[PDB]
RNA sequence: GAGUUGAAAAUAAGCAGAGAUCCGGAGAUUCCCGAAUAGGUCAACCUUUCGAACUUCUGCUGAAUCCAUGGGCAGGCAAGAGACAACCUGGCGAACUGAAACAUCUUAGUAGCCAGAGGAAAAGAAAGCAAAAGCGAUUCCCGUAGUAGCGGCGAGCGAAAUGGGAGCAGCCUAAACCGUGAAAACGGGGUUGUGGGAGAGCAAUACAAGCGUCGUGCUGCUAGGCGAAUCAGUGGAGUGCGGAACCCUAGAUGGUGAAAGUCCAGUAGCCGAAAGCAUCACUAGCUUAUGCUCUGACCCGAGUAGCAUGGGGCACGUGGAAUCCCGUGUGAAUCAGCAAGGACCACCUUGCAAGGCUAAAUACUCCUGGGUGACCGAUAGCGAAGUAGUACCGUGAGGGA
RNA sequence: AGUAACGCAAACAUUGGUGAGAAUCCAAUGCCCCGAAAACCUAAGGGUUCCUCCGCAAGGUUCGUCCACGGAGGGUGAGUCAGGGCCUAAGAUCAGGCCGAAAGGCGUAGUCGAUGGACAACAGGUGAAUAUUCCUGUACUACCCCUUGUUGGUCCCGAGG
RNA sequence: GUAGAGAAAAUGCCUCGAGCCAAUGUUCGAGUACCAGGCGCUACGGCGCUGAAGUAACCGAUGCCAUACUCCCAGGAAAAGCUCGAACGACCUUCAACAAAAGGGUACCUGUACCCGAAACCGACACAGGUAGGUAGGUAGAGAAUACCUAGGGGCGCGA
């Protein structure tokens, strides 16, 4: 499978080298590049080695699956394929615009993210609880 | 929050109590290793939890010994001693529940 | 080794030279002797290998000066 | 005279690694009343006898060791004829 | 600051905003072999009275033998031992080759081996150069110079002084003498050269200079954080194209379906260290210290220098052969001296051997962190872009895709 | 060059069977060869080649349903057998010791070193793959345990063997 | 038993002993063991069930007594276990140690598969070769030669 050189890069302690990237899981984004350009969505899984993200209705691929279990029954499934994090921008639903993202400090002693075309705060204090309970 | 709690609990015990506790733990670890092979359903997380518990205990023990003023050689000697004097006793956890039953 | 303890003499590295100028490796050796020497301050002899120069020096400065410069205890000898 | 030094220094709780369950062993239980236990290579017979004698609380007749071509010690533990094997087979989870 | 349990999916369970996984500092554990070190062995095992063997260290004990030596016993986180690419120092030390043969000579004090120590080592504070004018420990580069010379006067080897730079730094001790002993030692005094010191008297005294526990200091390193600016169209995908805009203390770099200052990570700029490390300042303290006059009687590094022989090395091959350093044998002089100035003698100049220690400038790459490349792009570049010192071959050293 | 060869001149044959496919795989019946081996076992060596199930790319001098091949899963049980916990030979290392540019060389006690000395187990059964090892019978060494009998035993040393 | 510095030993003198030696043999171990057949099943592979007789003679080892003999010259390992024992030295000492016949108990590591006159080791090969030891049936034969056979194993990995 994995072309032997396309495997995961490594530190001396054997742990893979993670790209840092600008997005989280619960987020909503708009797709800037690729055939999926323009479509809006929400992010499910994110792989921090390749720097790639997966979005529920987007980048659909038609996969043939062979179920041989005493009979031959096949399945044609449509899955979602990872797309590169540089192809998406954070999307504001309110003023309905996709922007870049800066960091800001809130008086709570907190550090958060905001869209720089609006000034709209992205991260909610309970966001992680909201996603865990899902 | 289990970690901080457990450590505060550890540093407040005595030496003998630590020893005994350690033994009991290693035993439970044994019984666990038995269940694995029996293919009786159990928790994969448990090996980790227990092993690391034992670790933390030993660490504390040694860290005290260092305050007392003891070296590496003295350490290892008294350790051989303690491992010689070890007798197996049946684990209080699950073997006592087949003694009763 | 061929070495005097007391003066630290070494065998010297020297070419034997013929009438023909043809050189050859050779060793000149220290003149070493197995001697007993009287030690007055020990009331007793000491068996030693000595260079002869050392024997001389022992006549001149006395044994103890020599052994103290060379750092060798007559007791352990 | 002195303290009885165990043949090596091991820690007894790691010596009995596991029961070996295959078609083979089970009938050694049935016929011989003999358990089958993979143990630490560095472990001896006296160590194994004390270990099982105290742990499951059964008196053990005789122990036979073995060393696999893979370097893993394997022990036949034949208990006494008072203690039935299948007892410990149910107690442990080895079902004949 | 959000997901995580290596490569590496899948499965199973956990751990996680009272902060996980992760990154850095300091600790902890570290089976068996290996210096291997309780004793043994056929490395990775055995036997054990459970022991760091042996050598140094501290104490107790005390053979032949009075003092001693040896031995015995005990203490001790206990100094060493082994490993290490190249460079370096010492020790041994070739041969092919060149000379159109070869022996003196060359190769070359090279390779190799052995031992040793360091981040550099070695050398080093004038018994030195020079020449009648002067310099002022050592090392390194340029030059003098392929000069003077050496040489079966063949092949070849080959300086130095003046001159220019790099870099700078000077210190401890022996003896005379005064204390303490029966000594051997210890304590003060004393260290220099167009002479010092000891000796005997009279003056000056406070600053100056060198070293350095402790500690907030300064800076840097070892994790990090903030960080400007774009859209639609174009045939799989646009960073390209045509058309509009904008940032720039940022147009380094890497990635992104296709080439991007404006998409991501970043860059300029700017913040940031509980802990450890490093250079620096400060840091109680510790060190030292001057001045003149008289006195050739006291000292100024002895089996040493020299001499006779045998050699070695100096550019220098015994030559008229100094200087330097060694085998054998002899063997001085103390400053009214001794050595050097290319046999030797006279005169003058210069210097103070036979006790030690010292930073930098210079050499190197098993490597670490940055950077560049008229360097390679899978027959290349490392032997090695995948099990690479692997497979395989060899009893073995070794070879090796 | 689709040529030489296919590794002895012990010899195969037929009927069934399995299978997509059989001169070659299994079984039966003949026939033939070895039998101081071409039998059975053990030392050394090899290293999992052993057994079962699956497979038929490569290997196998043809074939292949088969295999010492590939894939999975198993398998080696000791007081008495063999070594070590006993003893020494040749030889090796060698505390101290003697010598040696260095590395080292010689060498005494010591300690290693079996191919030898010492020392206790056999029959039957089970058996996909182990058996003087597991089972059932009778045995035998070495310790420990108690009773009884004595008071000194232990090593170092002297000897016989 | 005695003697000499003399415990044991060696050595000298005195004494008591006619038997001794060891393969093998008889008996227990040992029979409701094993086994020819017999009965029944057949997954037609193997399995369950009951079992008669189990003695004698003659050949006869290269094996055992046996380091038993006789002869020869070339003159044929050491040390420990083992048996015996005073002085010297060290250490330990009373329910401590040693001495005994029974009785009960107790039981260290490592090898153990397979091949081994070989297709698995050694020969680069599934190679007409090399490889220590053990066991040694029948008929003929002086014989472990040869021929033909048993047990057991094979028909040589190209055929027609
Ligand atoms: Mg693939
Ligand atoms: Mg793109
Ligand atoms: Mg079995
Ligand atoms: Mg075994
Ligand atoms: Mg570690
Ligand atoms: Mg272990
Ligand atoms: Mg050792
Ligand atoms: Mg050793
Ligand atoms: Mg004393
Ligand atoms: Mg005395
Ligand atoms: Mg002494
Ligand atoms: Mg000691
Ligand atoms: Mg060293
Ligand atoms: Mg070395
Ligand atoms: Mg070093
Ligand atoms: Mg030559
Ligand atoms: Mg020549
Ligand atoms: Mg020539
Ligand atoms: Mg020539
Ligand atoms: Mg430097
Ligand atoms: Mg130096
Ligand atoms: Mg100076
Ligand atoms: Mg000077
Ligand atoms: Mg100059
Ligand atoms: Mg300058
Ligand atoms: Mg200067
Ligand atoms: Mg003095
Ligand atoms: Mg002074
Ligand atoms: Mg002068
Ligand atoms: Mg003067
Ligand atoms: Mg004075
Ligand atoms: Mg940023
Ligand atoms: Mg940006
Ligand atoms: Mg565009
Ligand atoms: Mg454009
Ligand atoms: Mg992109
Ligand atoms: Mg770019
Ligand atoms: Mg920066
Ligand atoms: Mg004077
Ligand atoms: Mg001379
Ligand atoms: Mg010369
Ligand atoms: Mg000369
Ligand atoms: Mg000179
Ligand atoms: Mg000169
Ligand atoms: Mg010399
Ligand atoms: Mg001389
Ligand atoms: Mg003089
Ligand atoms: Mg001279
Ligand atoms: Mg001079
Ligand atoms: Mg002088
Ligand atoms: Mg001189
Ligand atoms: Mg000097
Ligand atoms: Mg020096
Ligand atoms: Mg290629
Ligand atoms: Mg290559
Ligand atoms: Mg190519
Ligand atoms: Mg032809
Ligand atoms: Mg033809
Ligand atoms: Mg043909
Ligand atoms: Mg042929
Ligand atoms: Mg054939
Ligand atoms: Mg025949
Ligand atoms: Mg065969
Ligand atoms: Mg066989
Ligand atoms: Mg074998
Ligand atoms: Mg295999
Ligand atoms: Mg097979
Ligand atoms: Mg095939
Ligand atoms: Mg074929
Ligand atoms: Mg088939
Ligand atoms: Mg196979
Ligand atoms: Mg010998
Ligand atoms: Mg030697
Ligand atoms: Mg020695
Ligand atoms: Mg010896
Ligand atoms: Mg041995
Ligand atoms: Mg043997
Ligand atoms: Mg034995
Ligand atoms: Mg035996
Ligand atoms: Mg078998
Ligand atoms: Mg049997
Ligand atoms: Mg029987
Ligand atoms: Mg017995
Ligand atoms: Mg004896
Ligand atoms: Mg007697
Ligand atoms: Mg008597
Ligand atoms: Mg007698
Ligand atoms: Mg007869
Ligand atoms: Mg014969
Ligand atoms: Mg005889
Ligand atoms: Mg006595
Ligand atoms: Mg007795
Ligand atoms: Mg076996
Ligand atoms: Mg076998
Ligand atoms: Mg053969
Ligand atoms: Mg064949
Ligand atoms: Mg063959
Ligand atoms: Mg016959
Ligand atoms: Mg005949
Ligand atoms: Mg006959
Ligand atoms: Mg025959
Ligand atoms: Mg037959």
């Amino acid at each position: 499978r994995i072309k032997r050189w396309e495997r995961k890069d490594c530190k001396p302690n054997s742990l893979p080298k993670l790209h840092k990237m600008h997005v989280k899981v619960g987020d909503t984004v708009k797709v800037i590049s690729g055939g999926e350009k323009g479509k809006i969505g929400e992010i499910s899984k994110i792989h921090k080695h390749n720097s790639t993200v997966i979005i529920k209705d987007l980048n659909l691929k038609t996969k043939h699956v062979k179920s041989k279990e005493e009979g031959e029954q096949g399945q044609i499934i449509k899955i979602e394929a990872a797309i590169h994090s540089s192809n998406v921008m954070l999307y504001s639903k309110e003023q309905e615009v996709a922007s870049r993202v800066g960091h800001k400090i809130l008086e709570d002693g907190r550090k958060v993210r905001y869209l720089i075309k609006t000034g709209e705060i992205v991260d909610t204090p309970d966001r992680w609880k909201e996603i865990q309970n899902k | 929050v289990k970690k901080e709690d457990e450590l505060k609990e550890l540093r407040t015990k005595t030496n003998e109590q630590l020893n005994e506790e350690i033994l009991q733990l290693k035993g439970e670890l044994f019984m666990l290793r038995l269940q694995r092979s029996a293919r009786e359903n159990f928790k994969p997380s448990d090996f980790g939890r227990m092993r690391k518990r034992v670790a933390r205990m030993l660490t504390v023990k040694r860290e005290r010994e260092i305050e007392q003023g003891v070296g590496k050689r003295l350490s290892r000697k008294l350790d051989k001693a303690w491992k010689r004097s070890i007798v197996v006793r049946p684990p209080p956890s699950l073997k006592k529940l087949q003694e009763k039953a | 080794r061929r070495i005097c303890p007391f003066t630290g003499k070494k065998s010297n590295k020297a070419n034997r030279v013929s009438h023909s100028n043809h050189k050859t490796k050779r060793l000149q050796f220290v003149n070493l002797q197995y001697k007993r020497v009287w030690w007055e301050a020990g009331k007793r002899f000491v068996k030693l290998r000595l260079s002869t120069k050392a024997l001389k020096t022992i006549e001149k400065n006395g044994l103890d000066a020599v052994a103290k410069k060379a750092g060798i205890d007559l007791r352990k000898e | 005279k002195k303290l009885k030094y165990p043949r090596r220094i091991l820690d007894v709780y790691q010596i009995l690694q596991s029961p070996i369950i295959t078609e083979a062993a089970i009938k050694n239980i049935a016929d011989e009343n003999s358990l089958l236990f993979t143990v630490d290579v560095r472990a001896d017979k006296k160590m194994i006898r004390e270990a099982i004698s105290n742990f499951f609380g059964v008196k053990v007749r005789k122990v036979n060791t073995l060393i696999r071509p893979d370097g893993t010690k394997k022990a036949y533990i034949m208990l006494n004829k008072e203690y039935n094997a299948s007892e410990l087979a149910k107690k442990i989870g080895i079902f004949p």
